[PDB]
Parts: structure tokens; sequence; C-alpha cells
């Protein structure tokens, strides 16, 4: 009938393993081929836009926190593309779960060849690594790609990856089984969502980079990674007495570090 | 070989002298 | 990096205090910290070197 | 031996340049006029076209 | 294209480093099989890029590259 409802989770500061991000497929069309621009810039004909229907794009994944990069960007391994951009590659990020603060993001940039020794950004997308209540993102996510720009790692990001937006979530919930199934009704409703989707395909030149996050499994359980800090349970033993000690001093019984620095330099 | 080291160093200057001579001849063409 | 001056008591701060003080971070258990040392060692070493130069400009005046 | 091989490399270089000089001299220098008319005819086409594009 | 254009980056730089005599006498012989027309201005990326021959098809390149007996194929 069904396994139980227990919610299992691990603290992010307890999961000392590298974060891994799957770069799935890049759906959508590119910015056509504006031949006006090529007459102005002949180097532009020697660029992935104009050489193949699917240039061999690559993605760089970098983690940012407080607008600063936590480590170097990781690049997808070369994959030759012909009719679709499908890297299908798990990227081991240089950051571990304990290393990630609550506002850690991954800035993902799709890059293309622009003449010799020059990559142009096809687009960029940034998604926060923790959810609205501090749970590491799980499973398959489709991120809005911002054309002709690198992913922005600043806080707040200017390239967030997160009608069809709402419906896709409901569709994913339906496919996972969280939405109730009604065959007569699902058959009719999804045709409309398809019409909406096709209209959005024609209306806008949007691209989506589908990515996936790893699932933490142990004994066939599913653990969500919730953001925590070690000692996060240490509710400080604050007490409101001031009978004798009216003026607390935090440095009270502490090594004088300016004298020890001096000791270490004179003696 | 019996050609001395000193004589070979002279032929090096001769071959080079012709090498740069052929290079200028190339640029004219 | 902001230190453009060398107080006469701090002539030996890098050899004896700062470099020995952070040396444990190069072998740190967390990779994030060794990444931090890898990022900043070039600028730390350059700043220590600039610091040593400023010591000589001071010493040269003291001899002169 | 180092000098022995160097003499061979330098002599080979002279043979190469001499051969290329032979090729450059053996081939007839292209008439700039003949290529230049081909360029001018295409320059007229480009301009006539640019007018069409502007329209 | 990354490799193909990286190669163009090297060849243009080499042509700039060497004299025009060496361009026709040493570097051009190497490039003649991969060029539609031998242009001495190959020091410019635009010149080399526009005179390149078509690349090997990715599919054909991969079939040969991926074959276990690649040595006996060649």
């Amino acid at each position: 009938m069904g396994e139980a409802e227990k919610f299992h989770y691990i603290y992010s500061c307890d999961l000392d393993i590298n974060v891994q991000l799957k770069i799935g497929s890049l759906e959508g069309k590119r910015e056509q081929k504006s031949y006006k621009a090529v007459l102005e810039d002949p180097m532009l004909k020697f660029s992935g836009l104009y050489q193949e229907t699917c240039s061999d794009l690559y993605v760089t994944c970098q983690v940012f926190a407080e607008g600063k990069p936590l480590a170097l960007p990781v690049r997808t391994s070369y994959k030759a593309f012909s009719t679709r951009w499908n890297w299908n590659e798990w990227l081991k990020l240089p950051v571990k779960y304990p290393d990630l603060p609550r506002n850690a993001q991954v800035a993902l940039t799709i890059w293309d060849v622009y003449g010799p020794g020059k990559a142009v950004p096809v687009g960029g997308t940034t998604v926060s690594l923790f959810g609205k209540y501090g749970m590491f993102r799980q499973g398959m996510h489709d991120l809005k790609v911002w054309p002709n720009v690198e992913a922005d790692g600043s806080e707040p990001t200017k390239t967030p990856g997160r009608q069809m937006s709402r419906l896709a979530k409901l569709t994913k919930a339906h496919r996972q089984g969280h939405m109730v199934k009604v065959d007569w009704l699902d058959r009719l409703t999804f045709r409309e969502i398809e019409m909406i989707n096709e209209s959005e395909k024609r209306s806008s030149n949007f691209m989506y980079l589908m990515v996936e996050f790893r699932c933490v499994k142990c004994d066939d359980k599913e653990y969500g990674i919730v953001y925590y800090e070690k000692d996060g349970d240490e509710s400080s033993p604050i007490l409101t007495s001031f009978e004798l000690v009216k003026v607390p001093d935090p440095q009270m019984s502490m090594e004088n570090l300016v004298e020890s620095k001096h000791h270490k330099l004179a003696r | 070989d019996r050609e001395r080291f000193i004589d070979k160093k002279e032929r090096l200057s001769r071959l080079k002298s012709k090498q740069e001579e052929f290079q200028k001849e190339v640029l004219k063409a | 990096a902001l230190v453009k001056e060398v107080p006469r008591n701090d002539i030996n701060i890098y050899p004896e205090y700062i470099l020995p003080g952070i040396a444990h971070l190069a072998q740190d258990d967390a990779t994030i910290v060794r990444l931090a040392y890898a990022e900043n060692i070039a600028l730390l070493a350059e700043t220590a070197l600039r610091f040593l130069e400023l010591v000589q400009l001071k010493n040269l005046n003291m001899e002169n | 031996d180092q000098l022995d091989t160097q003499l061979n490399v330098t002599e080979n270089e002279c043979q190469n340049y001499k051969r290329c000089l032979e090729i450059l001299e053996q081939m007839n220098e292209d008439d700039s006029e003949q290529l230049q008319m081909e360029l001018k005819e295409l320059a007229l086409e480009e301009e006539r076209l640019i007018q069409e594009l502007e329209d | 294209l990354w490799i193909r254009y990286g190669a163009v980056g090297f060849i243009t730089v080499v042509a700039r480093q060497i004299s025009t005599a060496d361009v026709y006498c040493k570097l051009m012989p190497y490039l003649d099989p991969y060029i539609t027309q031998p242009i001495i201005q190959i020091e410019r990326k635009l010149v080399l890029l526009s005179v390149l021959k078509e690349p090997v098809s990715r599919s054909i390149f991969d079939y040969a590259l991926r074959s276990k007996d690649i040595t006996s194929l060649f």
C-alpha cells in the first residue's frame, strides 16, 4: 500500500562530501543568426551560432555566497552535440555541504566558441542551493537561462533560474504522484498545458538548463540535506541576574592576545 | 670523419651567409 | 595588504608571528581552508616581501 | 658531432629556400590587373546590392 | 571547433613570429592540405579561418576514433 511518512534529513554541516550537480540538457532555441551583425563583425560567422545547429556548448558551474565565489568554476567535459544539447554529466563541485552557507548559489554559464581563444556566454542561470526553508534542492530542476550573459553570482542574483512556470511545477508534482490522478481529467488538462507550452515556445526564445541534484540514500531511505551549523542546538545559557556583576565583560578571563603577540616578537 | 672542427665552423658561416642571402631573395619574390 | 608602514616593534612580524601563525592552515583538515590558503599565499608572500623592503628603507635611514 | 649536424640543418634550410625560390620564379606572377578587374566587378555588385538592401 | 580554432590561434601566432619567407617556406607547406587557397596573410585569424577546408564530420571522426582497432583502420 505504501511506505511510512517519516521525514529523514541530515544536517548540511554533517555531510562532509562534495556537492555534485548534474548538467542535463539545454532546451530551447538560440538567438537565431542575425546576419546584420555578421556584416558588422565578420568574426561572428566563425562562431558556434553560425557554424552548427548545435555547437558543442559547455557549462561552467561555480558556487557563490554573499556575492563571492567559494571556489573555482567547474566545466563540463567536452561532448559533441548534433541535434540536442544533452551533457548528462555529473559535476563534482569543489565545495562540500559543510562549506556551503545558507545563501550559497550555483552560477551556471553556457559557453560557446567565438573565434580562436574566445568563449562567448550563450546564457547564464543561477539557482540557490537551499530552498525557502533551508533544504538543499533535490532532484530534477529546470532553470531559466538568461541570454547572452554569464550567470550572476551576486546577492541577489540578476539571473535567477527559478504560466508555464506554475504549470511545470504542477506537472512535476503530478508525475511524482503528489497530485491526485484523474485519468479523464488529466488527459484533457495536459493537452491545454501542451498548447500553453507551444505558445510559449513560439512567443519567447526562452532556454532551460535542466540540472539535477544527488539524492542521499541510506538503507533505501531518502535524506534531505537541511542547512545547519555545528553547535546550532547550543541555546546559550543566558541568565538575567545582575545582583553583583552589573557590567559583564566578554574578554573577562581570556588570554591577552596583544601581549602574547608581543611576547612572541620580543622574546 | 677527417674534416677538422675549425674548418667546419668556417663552412657554418658560409652556409648561413647563403641562408640569409636566400631569405632576402625570397622576400623579393 | 593595507599595511604601508612598518612600526619599529613589528619588524619581524611575518617571520615570527603571521607566517608561523597561519602555517597550520596549509595542512588544514577542511579543504575550504586549504583553498583559502592556496588563494591567499601569493598575496601573503608578496606582502611579507614588501614588508621586508620597508624594514630596509627604515634601517637605511637609521644607519644614515 | 653537434657542429656536424648543425651544418646539415643549415644546408637543408638553404636547399629549402632555394627550392621555394625556384617555385616562386617558376610560377608566373599573377597579373594584378586580371585579379583587380575581378575585384572591381565584385565591388560594383556589392554596392549595387547595398543599395537594394538599404531599400 | 574549440580545437580547430585553438589550432588557428597557434598558426596565426606562429606566422606573426616568423618572417614572411618562413611563412611561405616553412609554415605554409604544413597548412596547404587544410586550406582552400594559400594566402600569405594567414597571420590574421580572419584570413586563416576563411581559408580553412571543411572539418572531418564529427560522426566519421568518432567512428574512426572510437574503433578498438583504430591502428588497423588507418
